[PDB]
RNA sequence: UUCCGUUAACGAACGAGACCUCAGCCUGCUAACUAGCUAUGCGGAGCCAUCCCUCCGCAGCUAGCUUCUUAGAGGGACUAUC
C-alpha cells in the first residue's frame, strides 16, 4: 500500500470482476498503481500500449474536451480528485472499484457496423465506457450550477450500480439494441 | 585436478571484455565490459552455487564510468589500488580503486585502444591499438617509444622475466613479434598463424609463449628461442590465453568451450561449457579467462556480461 | 520499412567476398575492419554496410547464401 | 580497495523539453530544497506528488546522509516539476554509487525504473517545427474549392 | 607580458574560423603567452523568409535563407608588439580578425 | 516553527500577514486614489478587496526581498497580465506605474526598501529583518 | 563609426554581390568568370578570374586602374585602400559562366544554336569534367518558343553534392526576335587535391581497397 | 522501379534513398572576466546574540572546476540482439 491515489486511495483492493476486461484496464497489476493521474506517457507509438496506461488517467484524458479545455490536464487531474472524494462521500467505499465498476458497466459488447452486429473488442470496449462516462458527465454539466466534478461522480455511482439514470448506461443500451434489433 | 562450477555473478549488461586479478589474493576482482565501465566486486563472501536458482557468487561493489567507449583491457597495479583501463574511444586511464576517480589520462592513441600492461614493477605502461602501433608510456601520461606490425596490434603482455624485459605482440597481421624493451627494437617475428592473432599470453617462468586466434590452432612457442613448438589444436577462434600460476596448464577461452591444456601430456584435461537453457543467445562464449593469484579460482567473462567461476577440486 | 539498398547490400556481399578471413560474426568489430578495407563517406552508410555485412556473415554459417564464398 | 569512500557531492540534471533541472548532493541531515524553497513547497500543488514520487519511493530514509539543492530553470510549470523528479531520482542513484556501495544503487536504481524509466531517463519529444501552408506543424491552413 | 589584449574573430564559415584559431593558440602557445580560448560566441543565426515566386501566383512557398556568423574571442596578456607579430600570419579570406588592447 | 526565512514559507500565507503587518503598522500613508484607480489598463475593474493596497505593498516587498534592482517599469511589468481587446487576439500588457512608485516611495518611508545607486531598489537591513521576523509567525 | 557584425557581413555581402554584376556588364567581352574579395590589412586586394586578361588589364594596364579608382570611389574605400588584380582562370572549360558567356557570343555573332551547344560540350568535355548540359529557351526558329536541351556524360540533380559538383551558369542572349536563354550546367569530377573539381567524393561512391 | 524472387536479359545511370541542416544522447574530449557551478572570505537577516544551521549579497584573471550554459571535435543505432 506503498502507491496511492492521490495518496489517499488503495489500489490493492481493486477487483476487476470481467476476465475479458481484464488485460485493458490498469488496475490490478503493482505496475500500474500510480500515486498522480498524471504521467505524460508515449501510449500512442504502438497500437495496443494504451491499455497498459493507468486507467485513472485515461478517464483524466477524456476531460480535456472541447477544445476550449484541451491540453488543461493539471484542472483535469483536480476534478477527478474532487470526484473521487464525492464517490467516497456518497458510496462510502473505495473509488477506484466504483471507477472500474462504472467502466465495466458502460463499455458496449456489441454493435452494428455496415447493418450486420458485430462485437466490440476489449480495448474499443474501455475506450467507448470512458467517452460515454465522460461525454454523460460534460453535457450534464454544461450550462448548469452543478460542478463538473460533482457531475462526473453522479455519472460514475450510476454507472457503478447499473442504473438506467447515466447517460453511459441508456446509451450503452440503445448501442446494443440496434445490434439486437439488426443482427 | 579439475574445475567445478563454483558460481556465477552478473554486473554487465553487455560483452565482459577484460577480468583483472590482484597479485596479493586480495578478495576482490575488477572486469571490463562493453559497456564502457569498470566493476570491482565484492569477493569476500562467495555463496557457492546451490542450483536453487538464486545468489551471486560475488557483490558488484564500485563502478569505474569514466571512458567514452568499449573498454577492452583492464590490468590491475602491484599494490592493487590501481588500475588500468584501456579503451576504445583510443585513451588510457588510471583508477584509484579505493575512490573510483581517473588519477591520469593517457592520450596518444589515434584508434581504439586493445591491450594494456603494467610492467613488472609498475614504472612502465605498454599500450595495443588500431593504429598498428605499439606505445610505451610512464605513470605520469608520457608517451616513450612508439613501436612494426602490419595490423591491428591485439595484444601485448610484458615478459614476466627480468633478464631482458621483452613484450610479446599478437596482432591482425597474423604474426607474434617479439620487443627488446632496452632498446625498444624487434628480436624475432613468430609467424605461422592463419588467421588474425586475437590472443597471446606468456608462462610465469618467461619461456613459453602461448599464441592463437582466428586459425583455431594454438601456437606454443619459446620467447628466448623464438622456435615453434608442438601444436595445439583448438575447436574454434580463441578469444583469451591464460597460462596456470602454479599447475602448469594452458586455458584457452574459445568460441565453443573453455579447454585447459596439460603442457606435459599435451592433452585436454577439461572443457568448461555454460548451462545455457535454450538457442535465445546463439552464440554465448568466454572472452576474458583470468586465474586468481592463488591458482584455485578460474574467473571466465562470457559474451552476456556475466562472470562464471570454476575453483580447483 | 528497412530495406536496405543496393550500395549497402552490393558493398557487403564484396566485403564478404575479398576479406572473409578478417571478418567477424560482431557488428563492432566488423565495423572496425570495414574502416580499413574500405573507403565509406558516411557513419550512417559504413553501419549498414557492416550491419547487413554481419546480418550475411552469420547466414554463411547457416549453410546455403548466393554469393559465392568458395571456402 | 574494498572500503566505503568519503561522503562527498554529486551533481545531476533532469530534462523535460527545454526545462532543466540539476540537484547538489552533499552530506547532510535530509534538506530538500528547490530555488531555495523547500520541496515540500513546489508547485503545481496537484503536481507536487509527481515531484515527491522519488522521495516517497526510496523512502526519506534514504536521503538522511544527503543535502539536495535543486536549481531549476527553463520550460514550464509542469516540465520543471518532472525535471526536478528525474534529478531527485539520478542524484540519489549517482550518490549511492559512488558512495554508499554499488548494491544498493541497484536497488534504488531498480525500484526507480519499476516504477518509471522517466524517473531516469529523459524523454526525447521535443516540439516539432511549423510549416509554412498551416498554422502549425501538421495542421494545413483550411481548403476552399 | 603587461597589457591584456582580446583577439575577437567572426566568420560565416567553421573551417576556415576554427584552423585560424587553432593558428592563432598554437602561435601563442609557442612563444610561452598565457592564452585564454578560443571562446565561442553564441551561433547568430542571421535569417530571411521569401515568397519564392516573383508574383502572386501558386502555392505560397516559402524558401527560407540563413547566414551563421560564427565569433571566437581569444585572451592574451601581453605587449602589443607579439599580439601584432602573432596575428601577421594568412589569415583566411572571410575570417574577421580584430585586435583589442585592455588594461 | 520559527527561524523561518521569507523563502521557507508559502507566499500566499506570508503575503495575508505581512498585510495585515502593513496595516497594523499605521506607518503607510495612502493616496487619495486609492478606491478610484485600477491596477492596470487591461483591468475593468477596481481591485475588489479593500486592502489592497497594503496586500499589493506586501506582495512587492517580498519580491523585492527576493530580487535587488526591480524598478518601476520592472513592476508594471510583474504586474501586468493579458489583455482582452473585444473581438481581437489578446496581448500582454502592462501594469500602472503610479500606484508602484508610490507604494514604494511609501516602502522607503519605512526603512523597509531603499534604491540603490545600480538603478532600482534593494531591501533594507530592517526590512530583511521585518519580512524575516514575520515569516516565523506564519503558521506551517 | 560602429557597425554591428551583422550589419558588416551583410554589407560584405551586398558589396560582393554589386561588384560582380557591376564586373559582370563590364567586362563581359573580356571572359569574367568570377572576382574573389581578399580583406588584407593594408588593402581590399580584389582578384578578378577572367579569359582575355590582356583586355581587362588594357594599354599598359589603363582599364584596370580606371576600374580600381571607380571601386575607390563607389564603394567610398579609402584612397589607395583597394587593388584589383586579374588573375586567369585555370580551366575555361570546367567554368559554367566561361561557356555560358563563350555561346553567348557563339550566338550573338550568328552561328547556328545546335552547331555552338555542341561545341560547348565538346570543349567541356574534352576538358574534364564528368558531365555537361545545356538548355536553350526562347524563339529558337518560329515564334513559338521551346527549348533545346544538350545533355552528355553523367549529371547529379539532388541533394546536397549538386552544391559541391554541379557549377552552373544562366546568362541572357539579346537577339533580334527576343530574349534566348542559355543554362549551363557542367558537373565536376572529385580532385583529391581541390583544383579540378570538389575534393570530397561523392556519398554514394564506395572503393574495396583490393586485398 | 525498395529489395527479394521469376526470367532473353545482363549490367548501369538519373530519380528514390545516400547526402545536407536543425533537434534528440555524451558527468568522455576541447574551453570560457560577454556562461555558470562549487567552495572560501566578508557583510545582511533569521534563529535569537557569537557558533552552528538556513536564505541572501558582494569579492577574489592565485579559489578550484566545467554538471548546468555555449560551441567545436568526435563517439553513438546497425534493426544490433531474442
Ligand atoms: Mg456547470
Ligand atoms: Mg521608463
Ligand atoms: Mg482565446
Ligand atoms: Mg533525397
Ligand atoms: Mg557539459
Amino acid at each position: 500500500g506503498d502507491v496511492k491515489l492521490f495518496n489517499r486511495w488503495t489500489f490493492e483492493d481493486v477487483q476487476v470482476s470481467d476476465i475479458s476486461l481484464n488485460d485493458y484496464l490498469a488496475v490490478t497489476s503493482m505496475k500500474h498503481y500510480t500515486f498522480l493521474p498524471h504521467s505524460a506517457g508515449r501510449y500512442s507509438a504502438k497500437r495496443f500500449r494504451k491499455a497498459q496506461c493507468p486507467i485513472i488517467e485515461r478517464l483524466t484524458n477524456s476531460l480535456m474536451m472541447h477544445g476550449r479545455n484541451n491540453g488543461k490536464k493539471i484542472m483535469a487531474v483536480r476534478i477527478i480528485k474532487h470526484t473521487m472524494e464525492i464517490i467516497h462521500l456518497l458510496t462510502d467505499a473505495n473509488p477506484i472499484q466504483i471507477i472500474v465498476d462504472a467502466i465495466i458497466n458502460s463499455g458496449p459488447r456489441e454493435d452494428a457496423t455496415r447493418r450486420q452486429a458485430v462485437d466490440i473488442s476489449p480495448l474499443r470496449r474501455v475506450n467507448q465506457a470512458i467517452y460515454l462516462l465522460t461525454t454523460g458527465a460534460r453535457e450534464s454539466a454544461f450550462r448548469n450550477v452543478k460542478t463538473i466534478a460533482e457531475c462526473l461522480a453522479d455519472e460514475l455511482i450510476n454507472a457503478a450500480k447499473g442504473s438506467s439514470n447515466s447517460y453511459a448506461i441508456k446509451k450503452k443500451d440503445e448501442i446494443e439494441r440496434v445490434a439486437k434489433a439488426n443482427r | 585436478e579439475s574445475l567445478v562450477y563454483a558460481g556465477v555473478m552478473r554486473g554487465h549488461n553487455d560483452v565482459v571484455t577484460a577480468i583483472a586479478t590482484p597479485i596479493d589474493n586480495s578478495p576482490f576482482i575488477v572486469s571490463s565490459s562493453r559497456d564502457k565501465s569498470l566493476l570491482v566486486w565484492d569477493l569476500t563472501n562467495p555463496i557457492q552455487a546451490t542450483q536453487d536458482s538464486s545468489s551471486e557468487y560475488g557483490v558488484p561493489f564500485r563502478r569505474l564510468t569514466g571512458h567514452g567507449h568499449f573498454v577492452q583491457d583492464v590490468v590491475l597495479s602491484s599494490d592493487g589500488q590501481f588500475a588500468l583501463s584501456g579503451s576504445w574511444d583510443g585513451e588510457l586511464r588510471l583508477w584509484d580503486l579505493s575512490t573510483g576517480v581517473t588519477t591520469r589520462r593517457f592520450v596518444g592513441h589515434e584508434k581504439d585502444v586493445l591491450s594494456v600492461a603494467f610492467s613488472i614493477d609498475n614504472r612502465q605502461i605498454v599500450s595495443a591499438s588500431r593504429d598498428r602501433t605499439i606505445k610505451l608510456w610512464n605513470t605520469l601520461g608520457e608517451c616513450k617509444y612508439t613501436i612494426g606490425h602490419t595490423g591491428w596490434v591485439s595484444c601485448v603482455r610484458f615478459s614476466p622475466n627480468n633478464f631482458a624485459p621483452t613484450i610479446v605482440s599478437g596482432s591482425w597481421d597474423r604474426s607474434v613479434k617479439v620487443w627488446n624493451l632496452t632498446n625498444c627494437k624487434l628480436r624475432c617475428t613468430l609467424d605461422g598463424h592463419g588467421g588474425y592473432v586475437s590472443a597471446v599470453a606468456v608462462s610465469p617462468d618467461g619461456s613459453l609463449c602461448a599464441s592463437g586466434g582466428k586459425d583455431g590452432v594454438t601456437l606454443l612457442w619459446d620467447l628466448t628461442e623464438g622456435k615453434r613448438l608442438y601444436s595445439l589444436d583448438a575447436g574454434s577462434i580463441i578469444n583469451s590465453l591464460c597460462f596456470s600460476p602454479n599447475r602448469y596448464w594452458l586455458c584457452a577461452a574459445t568460441q565453443d568451450s573453455i579447454k585447459i591444456w596439460d603442457l606435459e601430456s599435451k592433452h585436454i584435461v577439461q572443457d568448461l561449457r555454460p548451462e545455457v537453457p535454450v538457442s535465445t543467445k546463439q552464440m554465448l562464449y568466454c572472452t576474458c579467462l583470468s586465474w586468481s593469484a592463488d591458482g584455485s579460482t578460474l574467473y571466465a567473462g562470457y559474451t552476456d556480461g556475466t562472470i562464471r567461476i570454476y575453483k580447483i577440486s | 520499412g528497412r530495406v536496405r539498398t543496393k550500395t549497402v547490400k552490393k558493398t557487403s556481399r564484396q566485403v564478404i567476398e575479398k576479406y572473409y578471413s578478417r571478418m567477424t560474426l560482431d557488428f563492432h568489430t566488423n565495423k572496425k575492419v570495414l574502416e580499413e578495407v574500405s573507403i565509406l563517406q558516411s557513419k550512417r552508410l559504413r553501419n549498414k554496410v557492416a550491419g547487413f555485412t554481419t546480418h550475411l556473415m552469420r547466414r554463411i554459417q547457416r549453410g546455403p547464401v548466393r554469393g559465392i564464398s568458395l571456402k | 580497495v574494498l572500503t566505503r569512500p568519503t561522503p562527498g557531492t554529486v551533481q545531476c540534471f533532469g530534462r523535460k523539453k527545454t526545462a532543466v533541472a540539476v540537484a547538489y548532493c552533499k552530506p547532510g541531515r535530509g534538506l530538500i530544497k528547490v530555488n531555495g524553497a523547500p520541496i515540500e513547497l513546489i508547485r503545481p500543488e496537484m503536481l507536487r506528488l509527481k515531484a515527491f514520487e522519488p522521495i516517497l519511493l526510496a523512502g526519506r530514509s534514504r536521503f538522511k546522509d544527503i543535502d539536495m539543492r535543486i536549481r531549476v530553470r527553463g520550460g514550464g510549470k509542469t516540465s520543471q516539476i518532472y525535471s526536478i523528479r528525474q534529478a531527485i531520482a539520478k542524484s540519489l542513484v549517482a550518490y549511492y554509487q559512488k558512495y554508499v556501495d554499488e548494491a544498493a544503487k541497484k536497488e534504488v536504481k531498480e525500484i526507480f525504473g519499476r516504477y518509471d524509466r522517466t524517473l531516469l531517463v529523459a524523454d526525447p519529444r521535443r516540439c516539432e517545427p511549423k510549416k509554412f501552408g498551416g498554422r502549425g506543424a501538421r495542421a494545413r491552413f483550411q481548403k476552399s474549392y | 607580458v603587461q597589457h591584456r589584449i582580446r583577439i575577437t574573430l567572426s566568420s560565416k564559415s567553421v573551417k576556415n574560423l576554427e584552423k585560424v584559431c587553432s593558428d592563432l593558440v598554437k602561435g601563442a602557445k609557442e612563444k610561452q603567452l598565457k592564452v585564454k580560448g578560443p571562446v565561442r560566441m553564441p551561433t547568430k543565426v542571421l535569417n530571411i523568409t521569401t515568397r519564392k515566386s516573383p508574383c502572386g501566383e501558386g502555392t505560397n512557398t516559402w524558401d527560407r535563407f540563413e547566414m551563421r556568423v560564427h565569433k571566437r574571442v581569444i585572451d592574451l596578456v601581453s605587449s602589443p608588439d607579439v599580439v601584432k607579430q602573432i596575428t601577421s600570419i594568412t589569415i583566411e579570406p572571410g575570417v574577421e580578425v580584430e585586435v583589442t588592447i585592455s588594461d | 516553527s520559527t527561524a523561518r526565512t521569507v523563502k521557507d514559507v508559502n507566499p500566499h500565507e506570508f503575503v495575508k500577514a505581512y498585510s495585515a503587518h502593513l496595516k497594523r503598522s499605521g506607518k503607510m500613508e495612502l493616496p487619495e486614489w486609492v478606491d478610484i484607480v485600477k491596477t492596470a489598463r487591461f483591468k475593468e475593474l477596481p481591485p475588489s478587496d479593500a486592502d489592497w493596497y497594503y496586500i499589493r505593498a506586501a506582495s512587492m516587498a517580498r519580491k523585492i526581498y527576493l530580487r535587488q534592482g526591480i524598478g518601476i517599469g520592472g513592476f508594471q511589468k510583474i504586474y501586468g497580465g493579458r489583455q482582452r481587446n473585444g473581438s481581437r487576439p489578446p496581448h500582454f500588457c502592462k501594469s500602472s506605474g503610479a500606484v508602484s512608485r508610490n507604494i514604494l516611495q511609501e516602502l522607503q518611508k519605512m526603512g523597509i526598501i531603499d534604491v540603490d545607486p545600480k538603478g532600482g531598489r534593494l531591501i533594507t537591513s530592517q526590512g530583511r529583518r521585518d519580512l524575516d521576523q514575520v515569516a516565523g509567525t506564519v503558521p506551517a | 563609426t560602429q557597425i554591428s557584425k551583422k550589419k558588416k557581413f551583410v554589407s560584405d555581402g551586398v558589396f560582393y554581390a554589386e561588384l560582380n554584376e557591376m564586373l559582370t556588364r563590364e567586362l563581359a567581352e573580356d571572359g569574367y568568370s568570377g572576382v574573389e574579395v581578399r580583406v588584407t590589412p593594408m588593402r581590399t586586394e580584389i582578384i578578378i578570374r577572367a579569359t582575355r586578361t590582356q583586355n581587362v588589364l588594357g594599354e599598359k594596364g589603363r582599364r584596370i586602374r580606371e576600374l580600381t579608382s571607380v571601386v575607390q570611389k563607389r564603394f567610398n574605400f579609402p584612397e589607395n585602400g583597394v587593388e584589383l588584380y586579374a588573375e586567369k582562370v585555370v580551366n575555361r572549360g570546367l567554368c559554367a559562366i566561361a561557356q555560358a558567356e563563350s555561346l553567348r557570343y557563339k550566338l550573338l555573332g550568328g552561328l547556328a544554336v545546335r552547331r555552338a551547344c555542341y561545341g560547348v560540350l565538346r570543349f567541356v568535355m574534352e576538358s574534364g569534367a564528368k558531365g555537361c548540359e545545356v538548355i536553350v529557351s526562347g524563339k529558337l526558329r518560329a515564334q513559338r518558343a521551346k527549348s533545346m536541351k544538350f545533355k552528355d556524360g553523367y549529371m547529379i540533380s539532388s541533394g546536397q553534392p549538386v552544391n559541391e559538383y554541379i557549377d552552373a551558369a544562366v546568362r541572357h542572349v539579346l537577339l533580334r526576335q527576343g530574349v534566348l536563354g542559355i543554362k549551363v550546367k557542367i558537373m565536376l569530377d572529385w580532385d583529391p587535391k581541390g583544383k579540378l573539381g570538389p575534393t570530397t567524393p561523392l556519398p554514394d561512391l564506395v572503393t574495396i581497397h583490393p586485398p
